[PDB]
């Protein structure tokens, strides 16, 4: 039984060590949307004018897994909230533990299963950040139900996912947008927009909105 | 002209060269450009008839005078000017002319390895005898004697041949 | 007191330095004239100066004979100036190395040295490495004792002996048996491909990060089994000083699941702390093969292991990952992703001119007949890559060797009067089943 981390630099000098664990579910390792989200985050586009833009602002990471995307985000000054499944509770509370002197906003592991009825969350966030998590059943219509049900008009989605083309992977991405399409609009980001170096043109980041 | 002059190394008139520094041999960024161009250009090499004629006729423009030496067994060299449209059989003739035994069964090559020079219709462009190349002798029946006694009382130092070879190159 | 820059030789004479007709002209020096060069750490050797045409003027043509005596590799700065003058040597002293004459006994001087040195004048120093084909094989010699000293040429007149016992090569003393480009033929167009890419990062990637020019972390190699990978990769890790690291696909994944995590993390810790260094993972489709991802407890990410242990790979690890592959388009995504692995190499099945490089480089220690036809055997061996042509001189060979007496000791005044005709390697055709 061993462990293997990976250390996210950010633009900085600061870097994430964020643990993986070799055996169980998918969420266990950090996957390559989720370095193009965080990295994502850290362009002078998104940061724009003055104060960063995440700033004091809250958002909720669904799909957190290792939970790099929010951690990122909890060092750039915002309001974090990830969420998973249940069995990945402990290695959400472990990469806050391993982080939390770089966080400059606040960082907290919830429990959020796709589909289920939402108990804490009676404020829409700012924003709701996805890496990688359009794959199987729950990603068609139980994630897209939770979506409807937290995000509010003026709250900005952010996904980003990676193309696959075996099995039932582009089968459930052709699905995933053609039901997202009758309550949420959506736009891709396009490839220029992305960091430099960690980016990919099968990675793809979309700003969805509700209505 | 050939211009013939005989030398030996036991006449270099005065006397080891300098250890360089570490630092002579350290690369630098420009060294490192350098070695770059020419990875780039090896890659690069990736012709009819006419193009060799042409870059055969505009290397022979360059150098339109040679200047050949025949080292002897006994360490004497025989100096010579020649064009490189002339063959290696006037090269074995200018020999013959400078010989103690002018009916000597000689042998021309150059080395490494032994590669003797046979065909004399060939000219020394084609042999690669220019612009200055160093051609040894063999001798079926090798005597002592060699080159006639009056071209070695007239014997210059090796550096003076190279002083001989500077200045019929520059005019 | 010029400085030029070290690369490859075209003349395979082992005393020949090739050099640039105009730095031939501003060095005042004659086509065969002794020249004296110097690198790093007082090394020293003579050789004979050549004008060629290839040759750039701020560049030196030498074997790897003179590169392994003067301690240099490829790209290496060396001083070149006219040594006035080597005298004759009137007795020189030559010995073999150990691991170079294992299996042979016998005059040695009659086989190699006599017509190494007949009539060809060659400078040899004190103390250097000389390399002489013969006997179905490649035997070193060292220059134990000159006289004079301490250079001299080898004239006529000068007594040869090669008298004693075999000696032991010191551990500075590279073998002129290691893979280098000198023993790669087919693709000489990719392996310029790969000396540009990985040459400079691995050697000066201080200077390399100067230019501008971003380095690579990975390289893919792809192509049938036997056609050259393996020997490429080991080729540039000896010429560049890199510390070669081995891994194989289906070996690793084969190990139960832990020991081969553990055993990747092993890999880059050896190339980490032995900088440069080239990992070499051999069959990568095994490790990191593209399938469909689903919700499901996997026992083993051994894909995960990988890029992660590649994305932390700093400038200052100098390590470089090629790795090789027969089916190219069954990879994974991910590791042409982030710029891991980058560049793509395509070392595919060798033609007709190919398979005679290759020819020419698997019969370099055999003795040949007039009868042989090396461009024959190229014409008619369609569909070999390297390995079955190395294995076909090797069986035309061994079949020459059998015919002969009927393995232990052989005599060298033997093994230097057989030489392998054109049916042997029609015999070794009609066996030959790539
Ligand atoms: N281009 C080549 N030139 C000379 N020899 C070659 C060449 N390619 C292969 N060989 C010979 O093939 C043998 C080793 O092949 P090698 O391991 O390099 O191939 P490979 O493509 O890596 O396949 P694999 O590792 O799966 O067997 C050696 O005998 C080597 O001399
Ligand atoms: N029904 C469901 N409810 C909540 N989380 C779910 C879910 N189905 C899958 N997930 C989670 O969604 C993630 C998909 S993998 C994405 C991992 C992470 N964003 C990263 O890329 O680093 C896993 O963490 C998985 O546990
Ligand atoms: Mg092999």
């Amino acid at each position: 039984l061993r462990s293997f981390v990976r250390v996210l630099e950010k633009r900085d000098g600061t870097v994430l060590r964020l643990q993986q664990y070799s055996s169980g579910g998918v969420g266990c390792v950090v996957w390559d949307a989720a370095i193009v989200l965080s990295k994502y985050l850290e362009t002078p586009e998104f940061s724009g004018d003055g104060a960063h833009a995440l700033s004091r602002r809250s958002v909720l990471e669904l799909g957190s897994g290792t939970g790099a995307v929010g951690l990122m985000a909890a060092t750039l000054g915002a309001d974090v909230v990830v969420t998973d499944l249940e069995e990945l509770q402990d290695l959400l509370k472990m990469n806050i533990n391993m982080n939390k002197h770089l966080v400059t906003g606040s960082v907290q592991a919830k429990v959020l299963k796709w589909g289920e009825e939402i108990e804490g969350f009676p404020s829409p966030p700012d924003f709701i950040l996805m890496a990688d998590c359009i794959y199987y059943e729950e990603s068609l219509e139980p994630l897209l139900k939770t979506l409807k049900d937290i995000s509010g008009f003026e709250t900005c989605i952010i996904c980003c996912y990676e193309q696959r083309t075996m099995g039932k992977n582009p089968e459930i991405e052709k699905k995933y947008f053609e039901l997202l399409q009758l309550d949420f609009d959506f736009e891709k980001i396009p490839l220029e927009k992305h960091d430099e170096e960690y980016r990919s043109e099968d990675i793809h980041i979309i700003y969805i909105r509700k209505k | 002209d050939r211009e013939p002059v005989v030398c030996h190394p036991d006449l270099e008139e005065r006397l080891w060269p300098a250890e360089l520094p570490d630092e002579f041999f350290e690369l630098t960024v420009d060294d490192v450009r350098r070695r770059l161009a020419q990875l780039k250009s090896e890659r690069k090499r990736l012709v009819t008839k006419a193009f060799r004629e042409a870059q055969i006729k505009e290397k022979l423009e360059r150098y339109p005078k040679v200047a050949l030496r025949v080292l002897f067994p006994d360490r004497y060299v025989l100096q010579g000017f020649f064009r490189p449209s002339e063959t290696v059989g006037d090269l074995r003739d200018f020999v013959r002319s400078h010989l103690g035994n002018p009916e000597l069964s000689f042998y021309l090559f150059i080395t490494p390895p032994k590669t003797v020079l046979d065909d004399h219709t060939q000219t020394l462009f084609q042999a690669n005898l220019f612009p200055a190349a160093l051609v040894h002798l063999g001798a079926e029946e090798p005597a002592g004697v060699y080159l006639e006694p009056g071209l070695l009382e007239h014997a210059i130092s090796p550096s003076a041949a190279d002083v001989l070879v500077a200045r019929y190159m520059s005019r | 007191p010029n400085r030029l820059i070290v690369d490859e030789a075209i003349n395979e004479d082992n005393s020949v330095v090739s050099l640039s007709q105009p730095k031939m002209d501003e060095l005042q020096l004659f086509r065969g004239d002794t020249v004296l060069l110097k690198g790093k750490k007082r090394r020293e050797a003579v050789c004979i100066v050549l004008s060629d045409d290839t040759c750039s003027d701020e560049k030196i043509r030498m074997n790897r004979v003179v590169r392994n005596n003067l301690r240099v590799r490829l790209g290496d700065v060396i001083s070149i100036q006219p040594c006035p003058d080597v005298k004759y040597g009137k007795r020189i002293h030559v010995l073999p190395i150990d691991d170079t004459v294992e299996g042979i006994t016998g005059n040695l001087f009659e086989v190699y040295l006599k017509p190494y040195f007949l009539e060809a004048y060659r400078p040899i120093r004190k103390g250097d490495i000389f390399l002489v084909r013969g006997g179905m094989r490649a035997v070193e010699f060292k220059v134990v004792e000159t006289d004079p000293s301490p250079y001299c040429i080898v004239a006529p007149d000068t007594v040869i002996h090669c008298e004693g016992e075999p000696i032991k090569r010191e551990d500075e003393e590279e073998s002129l048996n290691e893979v280098g480009y000198d023993d790669i033929g087919g693709c000489r167009k990719q392996l310029a491909q790969i000396k540009e890419m990985v040459e400079l990062p691995l050697r000066h990637p201080a200077l390399f990060k100067a230019i501008g020019v971003k380095p690579p972390r990975g390289i893919l190699l792809y192509g049938p089994p036997g056609t050259g990978k393996t020997l490429i990769a080991r080729a540039v890790a000896n010429e560049t000083g890199a510390f070669f690291f081995l891994i194989n696909g289906p070996e690793i994944m084969s190990k139960l699941a832990g020991e081969s995590e553990s055993n990747l993390r092993k890999a880059f810790e050896e190339a980490e702390k032995n900088a440069p260094a080239i990992i070499f993972i051999d069959e990568l489709d095994a490790i990191a093969p593209k399938r469909e991802k689903t919700h499901g407890e996997v026992e083993r990410r051994i894909v995960s292991q990988l890029l992660t242990l590649m994305d932390g790979l700093k400038q200052r690890a100098h390590v470089i990952v090629m790795a090789a592959t027969n089916r190219p388009n069954s990879i994974d995504p991910a590791l042409r992703r982030f710029g891991r692995f980058d560049r793509e190499v395509d070392i595919g099945i060798p033609d007709a001119t190919g398979r005679l490089e290759i020819l020419q480089i698997h019969t370099k220690n055999m003795k040949l007949a007039d009868d042989v036809d090396l461009e024959q055997v190229a014409n008619e061996t369609h569909g070999h890559v390297g390995a079955d042509l190395a294995a076909l001189c090797s069986e035309a060979a061994l079949q020459a060797i059998r015919k002969k007496m009927d393995d232990e000791t052989i005599d060298a005044e033997v093994m230097n009067s057989l030489a392998v005709t054109m049916d042997d390697f029609r015999w070794a055709l009609s066996q030959s089943n790539p």
